[PDB]
């Protein structure tokens, strides 16, 4: 029902990552990060609210039925797979490299 | 302090049935939902179902109805996911998850270690 | 030139939660569901409609539901507490199938289940034969009781009945219950028409899991209540326009006998079944249920796509409480299989009864607590009920990608939904009587929507309602404390006397000016309190400083000794010799 | 609801003894006085006695003293009227009665079915 773009995002350290997510339903959108080999962890919920322990680097804001995840000054703990989530519906996921 | 501990490392061939246990601790087990998530490499994540352990009420994802069962033990705070009629497309890591709070359960801060299953 | 004035008792509302006390209309009745801590009800004497008020009602987050859940749990536990414990009965039973005299199938899965037991004298023992339902007994043919290895079982006292008795919930002094009289009120939104009522409309504690029974009915049409119906987790409550009559029964004579398990303790069990062993059943008229499902389908089609195919289905899984309709009839607990009434499919657009099988457990763990259970004693004779299926609880099977089909299943397990179905209209509002307005002086609950100045003419009545086990004492003490806080603040401002008090504080332009023309003419007090809520602390502080400290100093010993014929000496100089 | 239930139809000869039970239900049996009345055609109603079934206290009527005993079983909620040396003049219908309220005893509102005794 929802999707996200780009499928793969090839960036270098220190650059800013932007990931877009298109939704066809009204509902709060959460963003999750998956480190390769570990369980995924929530990075933000309700579109713009951060989970506990997440630095200020992660943020997001948008208008209309679209959402944006912005990640400034990428660090080594980044470069996972980033998932959209609506009411028990996920996106295909964006792999940041 | 909320912790979810999963048993795993299972390998199954097509046609077999499988069971995963998920022990929950650090919070009142009864009053808060659990959800099951299937993450496969290269596929979209699939939500498998939710379980309310107070009455054991279970909601299965529509594509998997007739295959999935979820039960629970409250005296030993465990949630059991049983999946039947495995196929090659069921290879994935299975997670037991709970929301940030027990009013809006979709904000899954708390995830288990993850149970790999290879078929 | 408009300056501040202080009003006490203006009608305004804060949505704070509070403890709400009992109100039950008035010896056999005292056995059941009544702790006689509950005052007799007045005959709905004060239902003051409020005209032109728009209040936000949210059924899903109201403290009355949680308070009622705690109160009903405590009532149940208090009833059970002075009753015989069945810890002596956790013994090894040698069970055999019920005697059909041939190999005929046992119906209801009754099992003979002899055991050794105790008696009043500690030394002696008495072999007992007692038919136990198979759901109650678990194997270890050696057999034991279901709950022995987890929880102690407390028998319900034999005389005590469980039939629902209406309970009216009435707010304490200083808090007023607001009822939303709007028809077609889906439970979460602005309510066009509100009334102030002292006591709720006698809510009946009735415990039913899938299908609500004996509840209140809607006036116009079926109503579908759910917060974020898109969400799968949240239960869809359904209030039905027309009652559907369910006729329920256990057809067994059920010869009951008693033994004494100890000093002053008795155990009641099924000695025998005289007649044929027959299954318990519940009948629902097929045509009535078909029409009811059609109406529910229409209201559900409104929320989802009009083209969508709405399909019902049996409950997917859970405990026997969740998976099957549970309810008590005449003191006997029925678990009825609703798959007969929910397996239809509705595609986009007689005098035969759907008979639901029912199984009866004697050992009930209701409220789903850990570590507790109750043995319901068997009831002699054939039992019947004629309940009305006034409401339903549903949940939508989720996770589907595209596709027009929506699967709805019976749901439950959490009993808060039952009481949400009745307490949806009610809200609890605190009364914050104090208020501050502009005026040129410069020196119950009715008419809430009436503009300012109309309120003042009736002001006194609100001041009359204020001031009127452990939680009730806390409620009364907090009411007294709130009244003393309000009176102390009134005194510190210089308004020791209640009612209108005028004070010399200039109405600053910063404090939400508003033009000071329609404020008093066209506007009600609540919208004012919405406007000036943020500035209220500054106004209170300035009131205290201006007409309490400065007024004390300019009416201190100043003017206490007034003998001044040579006043203003630094001006008596100014025309002492200047005239010369 | 208040109910008093008796068992009757006794057929006796002169000189024999008789016992009539009176089961009380509805009101708290131990908090209200009972009375025993005798009725018959021709002769007046006669008061037999009152029984206070907490301490078991009893008061008998003067014509019947030494012939009539009253007992109370508080666990069965059953009063008992025992009469000795029954004779022909005691042929009558016996009532177990209770007052309208438990403060004034002689407003006999609650009467039982009646216990015929034919000598
Ligand atoms: C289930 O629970 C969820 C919450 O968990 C409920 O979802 C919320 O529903 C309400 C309505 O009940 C939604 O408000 C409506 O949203 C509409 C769009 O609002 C978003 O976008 C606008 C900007 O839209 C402009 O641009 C659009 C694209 O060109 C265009 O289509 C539109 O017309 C406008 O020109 C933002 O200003 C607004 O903040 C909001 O932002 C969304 O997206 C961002 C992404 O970053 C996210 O942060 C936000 O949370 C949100 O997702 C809009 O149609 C509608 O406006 C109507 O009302 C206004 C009143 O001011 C009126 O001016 C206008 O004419 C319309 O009548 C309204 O605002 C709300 O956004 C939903 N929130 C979420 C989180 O999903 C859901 O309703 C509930 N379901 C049920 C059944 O109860
Ligand atoms: C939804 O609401 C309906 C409608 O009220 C309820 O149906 C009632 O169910 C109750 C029991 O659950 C019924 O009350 C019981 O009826 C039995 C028959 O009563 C006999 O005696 C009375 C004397 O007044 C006569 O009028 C009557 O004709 C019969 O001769 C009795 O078994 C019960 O009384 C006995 O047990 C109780 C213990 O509870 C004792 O207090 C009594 O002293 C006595 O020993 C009792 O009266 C009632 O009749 C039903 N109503 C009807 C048919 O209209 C549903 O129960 C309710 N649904 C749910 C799920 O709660
Ligand atoms: C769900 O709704 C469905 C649609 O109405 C129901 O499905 C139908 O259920 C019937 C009953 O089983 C199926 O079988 C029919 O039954 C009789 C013959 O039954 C004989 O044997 C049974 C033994 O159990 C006995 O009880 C009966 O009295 C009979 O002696 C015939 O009339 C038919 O030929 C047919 O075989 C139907 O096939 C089935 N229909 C469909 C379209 O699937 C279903 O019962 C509903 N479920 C519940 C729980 O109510
Ligand atoms: C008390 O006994 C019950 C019944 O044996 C235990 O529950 C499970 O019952 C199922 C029924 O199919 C068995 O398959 C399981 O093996 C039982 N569990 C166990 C651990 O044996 C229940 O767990 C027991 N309670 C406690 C607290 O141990
Ligand atoms: C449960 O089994 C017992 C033992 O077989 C049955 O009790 C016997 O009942 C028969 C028929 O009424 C009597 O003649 C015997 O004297 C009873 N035996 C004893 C040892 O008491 C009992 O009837 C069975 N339960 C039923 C039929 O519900
Ligand atoms: C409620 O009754 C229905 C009656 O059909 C039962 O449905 C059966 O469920 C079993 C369980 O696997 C299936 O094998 C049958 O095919 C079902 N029958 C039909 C016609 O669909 C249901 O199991 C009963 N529920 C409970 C809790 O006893
Ligand atoms: C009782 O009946 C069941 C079927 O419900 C059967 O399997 C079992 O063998 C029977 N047991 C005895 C002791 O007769
Ligand atoms: C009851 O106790 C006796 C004591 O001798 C024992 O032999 C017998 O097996 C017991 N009976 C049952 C039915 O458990
Ligand atoms: C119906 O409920 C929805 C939420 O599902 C709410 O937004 C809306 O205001 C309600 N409608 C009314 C009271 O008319
Ligand atoms: C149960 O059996 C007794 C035996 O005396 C009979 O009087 C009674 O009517 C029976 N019960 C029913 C409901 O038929
Ligand atoms: C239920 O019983 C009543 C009488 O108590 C009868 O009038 C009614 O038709 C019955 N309803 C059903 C659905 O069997
Ligand atoms: C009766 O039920 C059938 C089958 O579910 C349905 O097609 C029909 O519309 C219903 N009739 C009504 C509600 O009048
Ligand atoms: C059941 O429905 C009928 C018909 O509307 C109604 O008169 C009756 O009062 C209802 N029963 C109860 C117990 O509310």
């Amino acid at each position: 029902v929802l999707t996200q773009s780009p499928g793969t995002l090839s960036l270098s350290p220190g650059e800013t990552a932007i990931i877009s997510c298109r939704t066809s339903q009204y509902g709060s959108l959460a963003w999750y990060q998956q480190r390769p080999g570990q369980a995924p962890r929530l990075v933000i919920y309700s579109g713009s609210t951060r989970a506990a322990g997440i630095p200020d680097r992660f943020s997001g804001s948008r208008w209309g039925p679209d959402y944006n995840l912005t990640i400034s000054n990428l660090e080594s703990g980044d470069f996972g797979v980033y998932y959209c989530q609506q009411y028990e519906f996920f996106g295909q996921g964006t792999k940041v490299q | 302090q909320v912790q979810l501990v999963q048993s795993g490392g299972q390998m199954k061939k097509p046609g077999e049935s499988m069971r995963i246990s998920c022990r929950a601790s650090g919070y009142e087990f009864i009053d808060c939902t659990l959800n099951w998530i299937r993450l496969a490499p290269g596929k979209r994540p699939e939500w498998m179902g939710w379980l309310k352990p107070r009455g054991g009420a279970v909601n299965y994802a529509r594509p998997l109805q007739g295959r999935v069962t979820m039960t629970r033990d409250v005296y030993s705070d465990t949630a059991f996911l049983e999946l039947r009629s495995l196929t090659v497309d069921d290879t994935a890591v299975y997670f037991c998850t709970r929301g940030k709070n027990c009013d809006y359960n979709w904000d899954f801060e708390h995830w288990g270690r993850g149970t790999p299953v290879i078929v | 030139n408009l300056w501040v004035t202080v009003y006490y008792g203006v009608p305004v509302w804060k949505d704070a939660e509070t403890t709400l006390f009992c109100a039950s209309d008035a010896t056999e009745k005292h056995n059941v569901w009544a702790t006689h801590a509950c005052v007799p009800t007045d005959p709905n004497p004060q239902e003051i409609h409020l005209e032109n008020v728009i209040e936000e009602f949210n059924m899903w987050k109201n403290n009355m539901v949680e308070q009622m859940h705690e109160d009903i749990i405590s009532l149940w536990d208090q009833s059970l507490k002075p009753c015989v414990k069945l810890t002596p009965l956790c013994v090894t039973l040698q069970c055999t199938n019920v005697t059909n005299n041939i190999t005929d199938d046992m119906r209801g899965e009754l099992k003979n289940c002899s055991f050794n037991m105790t008696t009043e004298l500690r030394d002696k023992k008495q072999k007992v034969y007692s038919l136990f339902y198979r759901l109650d007994v678990v194997q270890i043919k050696e057999y034991r009781l279901i709950n022995c290895n987890t929880s102690a079982i407390t028998q319900a006292c034999p005389k005590v009945s469980f039939e629902p008795i209406p309970i009216h919930y009435c707010a304490p002094a200083g808090f007023a219950i607001l009822k939303c009289k709007d028809k077609k009120f889906n439970g979460t939104g602005p309510c066009p028409s509100v009334s102030t009522v002292q006591c709720t409309h006698g809510i009946k504690p009735v415990v039913s899991t899938q299908l609500l029974l004996n509840g209140s009915l809607a006036e116009e049409e079926v109503i579908i209540r759910s917060e974020n119906i898109t969400n799968n987790a949240k239960n869809i409550l359904v209030q039905l326009n027309t009652p559907v009559q369910i006729n329920c029964t256990r057809p067994n004579n059920n010869t009951v006998k008693s033994i004494r398990i100890g000093p002053g303790q008795a155990f009641y069990y099924t000695g025998d079944i005289i007649g044929d062993i027959r299954q318990a059943h519940c009948n629902v008229s097929k045509a009535t249920w078909n029409e009811t499902l059609g109406k529910v389908v229409k209201q559900l089609r409104k929320h989802f796509g009009n083209n969508t195919i709405i399909r019902f289905a049996q409950s997917s899984g859970g405990d026997l409480e969740v998976t099957t309709h549970s309810f008590n009839c005449g003191g006997e607990f029925f678990y009825c299989n609703t798959s007969g009434l929910f397996n239809s499919t509705w595609i986009s657009n007689s005098n035969d009864s759907i008979t639901l099988p029912c199984r009866i457990k004697q050992i009930i763990n209701m409220w789903q607590r850990i570590g507790q259970a109750m043995y319901a004693p068997p009831i002699q004779g054939v039992i019947r009920c004629v309940s009305n299926i006034t409401g339903l609880i549903l949940t939508r099977d989720g996770g589907s990608t595209n596709s027009t089909t929506e699967t709805f299943r019976p749901g439950g397990g959490d009993m808060r939904d039952n009481w949400r179905s009745e307490l949806y209209k009610y809200k609890v509002v605190k009364i914050e009587p104090l208020g501050v307005a502009p005026t040129r002086c410069k020196r119950f609950l009715g008419a809430a929507g009436s503009t300012m100045g109309a309120a003042s003419m009736t002001l006194t009545v609100q001041a009359r309602n204020l001031l009127s086990g452990i939680k009730q004492l806390q409620a009364r003490v907090l009411a007294v404390e709130h009244y003393l806080r309000d009176q102390q603040l009134l005194g510190i401002w210089g308004c020791s006397g209640k009612l209108i008090c005028c004070t010399n504080v200039p109405w600053n332009s910063s404090w939400s000016n508003r033009d000071l023309s329609e404020i008093w003419d066209k506007m009600t007090w609540l919208q004012w309190d919405k406007e000036i809520s943020n500035y209220t602390q500054i106004i209170y502080g300035l009131l205290e400083e201006s007409q309490n400290q400065q007024e004390k100093n300019e009416q201190d010993l100043l003017a206490l000794d007034k003998w001044a014929s040579l006043w203003n000496w630094f001006d008596i100089t100014n025309w002492l010799w200047y005239i010369k």
